[PDB]
């Protein structure tokens, strides 16, 4: 899922160790990870869109 | 935000390390190397290149040309004794 992108990302992070060119590149990957982790918990938190007209 | 472009810009790792300098030396040097030398000089048959071949080789430290060359000067002045006497 999102984890496919991220599995390649972190494999690449520990590869990115082996490049000293990074400065803020790892911070950009870290940021994409942050908000990616935010959207999944957002999506898991999700209320049913509308109030139950049956019960509620 | 999008990943930055540092990893893919390599053109200052082409002088960036010290063996680049050594590389540009030995891509010329070893490429222009011959399998064996041009020639060492040992003989050429000028009839005294033969003197060098027998006596003045790379490995001949043997005292024989010295002895011979010494004896030559002994032969020279000894005759000159009889030129003056």
């Amino acid at each position: 899922a999102k984890s496919a992108a991220n599995k390649l990302d972190w494999a690449k992070v520990i590869s990115s160790l082996r490049i000293t060119g990074s400065t803020a590149t790892q911070l950009s990957s870290f940021k994409k990870r942050n908000d990616e982790a935010r959207r999944q918990l957002l999506e898991l938190q999700s209320q049913p869109t509308e109030v139950d007209f049956s019960h509620y | 935000v999008s990943t930055l472009i540092p990893p893919k810009v390599v053109s200052s790792k082409n002088i960036g390390s010290a063996p680049n300098a050594k590389r540009i030396a030995n891509v010329v040097h070893f490429y222009k190397s011959l399998p064996q030398g041009p020639a060492p000089a040992i003989k050429a048959n000028t009839r005294l290149a033969r003197y060098k071949a027998k006596y003045f080789d790379g490995d001949n430290a043997s005292g024989k040309p010295l002895w011979h060359f010494a004896l030559g000067i002994i032969a020279f002045g000894y005759s000159m004794e009889y030129y003056f006497h």
